[PDB]
């Protein structure tokens, strides 16, 4: 019913480990039409990222059962894959509808539209995770467009040592090794961000020293394993 | 596992062997 | 899609972690009329196990949320949730005791094959009960002390006493015993009862078993040393 009810039941939800209840309720918060808070944000976010993480880790299994074979197990193999694809592409759909009619025009703050292209950014590269051929090169390019205009934009408007800024450097890194096979400019990118956060070590926050420092390690730990 | 930003009893009865 | 082929998409499922699809195809197999094979019967049961599993873990999250607070309205926020996750956990045991007593209970021509699906049986009105109130509850109870009870006789009678089938009723209705009739005295002599016979006739181990005999004759054990402490 109100705002207040639905975001009760996202929280039982969580606590429930019943993530496609979890999303549905911040889907129908976030068609409200209202600016999201930074706590529905965070539901909204938990919620699609398990949705959504369930099919991608799914998806994987059986792409990857299905390379290791023999036929007609390969062909079953073949058609669950697509099975899964289809529940992912309509995930990734209605998130990503959201922030283009709600989530994105909404934002107020720098932080807010970082946020939220970022997470174009992620849902369009779970896509291309899965994407084949003519369809491909369009949804890639839509990924890094939205990363770039987060990246502009958390660099004109956020310090180096932001939560955000570096969550969004270490994905944008990620989209540049994973699903644009190239590991030079992955690296760049991380070793920049990390670099510049340590510069400005000065800008950690009581708010944020430990968000900040977690993910300037995970950025260390992609590098490490990146430059072995 | 893609190395992404991370998204931050029982009763005792025959436990369910997978295979 | 064959037998096989459904078969085939199960173990899928299984490994993609999809218990509903694994629980669908399994049904399917069982619809078929005919009696499972070992291998089937082990994935329905795992399928519905995990899929029921769910709801159990959730549905006592949300109670001892629910009970815990407070605000009258985040309680029935709380309350009517439990209601929504006990709707499906019915739904599921339901869908489970049909398939039981249309299928596999009728065609199940051994007394091992009995046994299993009459403790399935017995676990699936176990769950019920676990969520049961008031007027509903003794029945569901009955019902379940029933169908464990059967199956305790004919394993009692017609198989060995180290038999994996046997030793997982006798734990699984000890537990009964001590979660649902609230009798940790009758839960305690029934689990040590079936582990003394099994120590009592080790030289009916078998190849096939031995692994599994053990393994549950230390489960029964554990049970033991928790309810005795």
């Amino acid at each position: 019913m109100d705002k207040n009810e639905l975001v009760q039941k996202a929280k039982l939800a969580e606590q429930a480990e019943r993530y496609d209840d979890m999303a549905a309720c911040m889907k129908s918060v976030t068609e409200q039409g209202a600016e999201l808070s930074n706590e529905e944000r965070n539901l909204l976010s938990v919620a699609y990222k398990n949705v959504v993480g369930a099919r991608r880790s799914s998806w994987r299994v059986v792409s990857s059962i299905e390379q290791k074979t023999a036929e007609k197990k390969q062909q079953m193999a073949r058609e669950y894959r697509e099975k899964i694809e289809t529940e992912l592409r309509d995930i990734c759909n209605d998130v990503l509808s959201l922030l283009e009619k709600f989530l994105i025009p909404n934002a107020s703050q720098a932080e807010s539209k970082v946020f939220y292209l970022k997470m174009k950014g992620d849902y369009y590269r779970y896509l291309a995770e899965v994407a084949a051929g003519d369809d491909k090169k369009g949804i890639v390019d839509q990924s890094q467009q939205a990363y770039q205009e987060a990246f502009e934009i958390s660099k004109k408007e956020m310090q180096p040592t932001h939560p955000i800024r570096l969550g969004l450097a270490l994905n944008f890194s990620v989209f540049y090794y994973e699903i644009l096979n190239s590991p030079e400019k992955a690296c760049s990118l991380a070793k920049t961000a990390f670099d510049e956060a340590i510069a400005e070590l000065d800008t950690l926050s009581e708010e944020s020293y430990k968000d900040s420092t977690l993910i300037m390690q995970l950025l260390r730990d992609n590098l490490t394993l990146w430059t072995s | 596992r893609t190395p992404s930003l991370p998204t931050p009893s029982k009763c005792g009865s025959l436990g369910n062997i997978h295979h």
